[PDB]
């Protein structure tokens, strides 16, 4: 079933939504972001020292 | 039956009975009444039912119309019964159109 949602990008609190149908029962989804991370992509240049 | 009230509570028009209604009567006698449905709206999937004393009854029916308002006969009198309905949610069934 397609259902489109957006949600802040903020972890520690719990998003609940519901996808219902006129048919069916509402089904209850839920999403908590424990942890968002952001990989840059690097490149080793050179490596300095005394 | 005597104080016959029919209430639709929801409904889903398809190919199959995808609604169902819900009719609350008050039967003189225990027993079994012949269902029915004259117009051609709607075709209940029981031809009849048992009816308690004064409990109610539940049908389960196939539509097309997004607001069927069909006069159901029952083994007395009728009862008028209106409400609306929801489209299918698959496209394709597997079954003949009822």
């Amino acid at each position: 079933y397609e259902h489109a949602t957006t949600m802040p990008s903020q972890a520690g609190i719990s998003y609940n939504t519901i996808v219902n149908r006129a048919g069916y029962a509402p089904l209850p989804i839920s999403i908590t972001p424990t942890k968002i991370k952001l990989i840059p992509t690097v490149n080793l240049e050179y490596v300095t020292c005394h | 039956l005597s104080a016959a009230e029919c209430t639709l509570n929801e409904c889903v028009y398809s190919s199959d009975f995808g609604g169902i209604a819900t009719v609350k009567y008050s039967a003189s006698k225990s027993g079994k009444c012949a269902v029915h449905v004259p117009s051609g709206t709607a075709t209940l999937k029981e031809a009849a039912v048992e009816l308690t004393e004064q409990g109610s009854a539940t049908i389960h029916f196939s539509t097309a119309n997004i607001h069927p308002e069909f006069r159901l006969q029952i083994c007395t009198s009728y009862v008028t019964c209106k409400g609306d309905c929801h489209p299918p949610k698959d496209h394709i069934v597997t079954h003949p159109q009822y």
